[PDB]
């Protein structure tokens, strides 16, 4: 899996996700990447989210939409909603992975519960930040 | 808030012991070029929807990341690709699952969003919809890389 | 306080009383089947599985026998089941050679590493685990064919 | 589309959904029925839901899970959450249809915004209710 999230100068949010799945997968199987609210979600009222990791668990957890609902309904900060989903709710179901999220105020989060996640972010007009490890 | 982009190329058991700094820099260089393209587009006033589409098209093209070129192999030594895109303004989405003859599944996902009353299409029908709207038919052998084939052999027994 | 609810589809529902009574009669029989199972201590999972199996068998309702026609005069069926006790789920999409998609959805929940399978692979997964192959002609009804021509 | 939700004597919730799709649909299109959080959702701690209606709208709005999230995080009752999803949020995206829902406390709702929904419900050991029109 790969993905991207963005907030533009007009205040609009968007998310996208693309994958080839897991090595040695049976054909005609579908994980989180193409499923709205599992692998991918965006709403101008809350957040844009793109996910990576165990497909069966990100679906059962509705991981991407759960971030949006915790913020919009629950009044959690992006930081608290990402900690709740990635560090507590996914591992409790045996889900390993992470995601990238940007909220309507331009706060950014790149949580993961794995050894690593290939990742990068940057503000318009600023130097980018890159990472691999924790 | 400031305009901003984040990207990822997957989470998992990535370890410091596994790579040289030069091998790490190949991943860092790829992630940097893609976020830079995204930052330049945002600064020029382009939409979040067009920025996330272009960023995922680049991650698909990059053979280091498991989407598009560089996809993992299935049990049958094939490739089967899935993608989704969502617009936070209109709350429209488009998605394809189980496609093997489209070079860039995120572009086929964006066509489903923009040029149909549907959110999700699957398999040969998803491909036929995209081909009818000028998208190219490719052979799935275009996605194949030596590194991902060696990962397939390490994860199984030979018959 | 055990309880069941069922639906047979929402939309623009013309009909005579005898026509409407066939729907009321089918809804009453299936909901009473589920109520008796719940009273006997059968699980919520086994109750919704059986209720949707009966809605699939009933030609009045758009699932299994009585499925609507596609633009190509074919049938394509989809189903999902979720167990609130384990949070496990199973689903099939775009299947035409399985009589009861909800039973195939349950097999995926119980035996697949994945939530969802599609098309010929979903069918072959179910056949490999003892489920029977059928021709999609078995789903065809005169009423749904007439509804296709009316839509055209 | 058809569907069923149940609460058993042990407090377990479950949901199931099955369909033939829309009359005259493009083959290879997928609506809400087989997608977790769109056409089907169950959680012992919250609610069981099965949906019927415009597939692309039930997907974009994650209608089945949104019932669970409005109750868990928003403080809405089952009846309030059902009113808000089916009569407000689905029409705002051009969607028509309805759903059936049971909460872990045994409250039951069968909302719809259409001319009719074939439906029935009953407590164990009681006489059932049926309906077609509003
Ligand atoms: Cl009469
Ligand atoms: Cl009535
Ligand atoms: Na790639
Ligand atoms: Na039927």
């Amino acid at each position: 899996t790969v993905g991207a999230v963005a907030l533009d100068l007009d205040g609009n949010l968007a998310a996208a996700t693309s994958t080839g799945g897991m090595t040695n997968k049976l054909p005609c199987t579908v994980g989180a990447a193409p499923l709205v609210g599992a692998g991918c979600y965006a709403n101008n009222a809350s957040v844009a989210v793109s996910c990576t990791g165990t497909g069966e668990v990100f679906i059962r957890a509705l991981a991407a939409y759960d971030i949006a609902a915790l913020m919009d309904y629950g009044g959690l900060s992006l930081a608290e909603a990402c900690e709740r989903v990635v560090m507590e709710k996914l591992p409790a179901l045996g889900g390993s992975g992470g995601l990238i999220a940007i909220d309507h105020e331009g706060n950014v989060a790149l949580p993961f519960n794995t050894e690593g996640m290939y990742r990068a972010w940057g503000y318009a007009g600023d130097t980018p930040t890159t990472g691999i490890y924790r | 808030g400031k305009a901003v982009i984040a990207i990822h190329g997957g989470a998992g058991a990535i370890s410091r012991a596994q790579m040289s700094l030069q091998q790490e820099l190949r991943y860092i260089e790829a992630l940097s070029a893609i976020v830079e393209t995204g930052q330049k587009m945002l600064e020029a006033g382009e939409s979040a929807l067009d920025v996330v589409t272009e960023a995922v098209r680049l991650l698909e093209e990059c053979p280091l990341f498991n989407a598009g070129i560089g996809a993992v192999f299935t049990r049958d030594e094939t490739h089967e690709l899935d993608a989704c895109v969502m617009d936070g303004n209109t709350l429209k989405a488009g998605a394809v699952a189980g496609v093997s003859h489209l070079r860039n599944p995120v572009l086929a996902a964006r066509l489903v969003m923009e040029q149909s009353p549907h959110v999700m299409m699957i398999g040969e029908g998803a491909e036929n919809f995209a081909f009818a709207r000028g998208m190219e038919r490719v052979s799935p052998e275009i996605f194949s890389t030596s590194l991902r084939y060696e990962q397939l052999l390490a994860a199984r027994k030979e018959g």
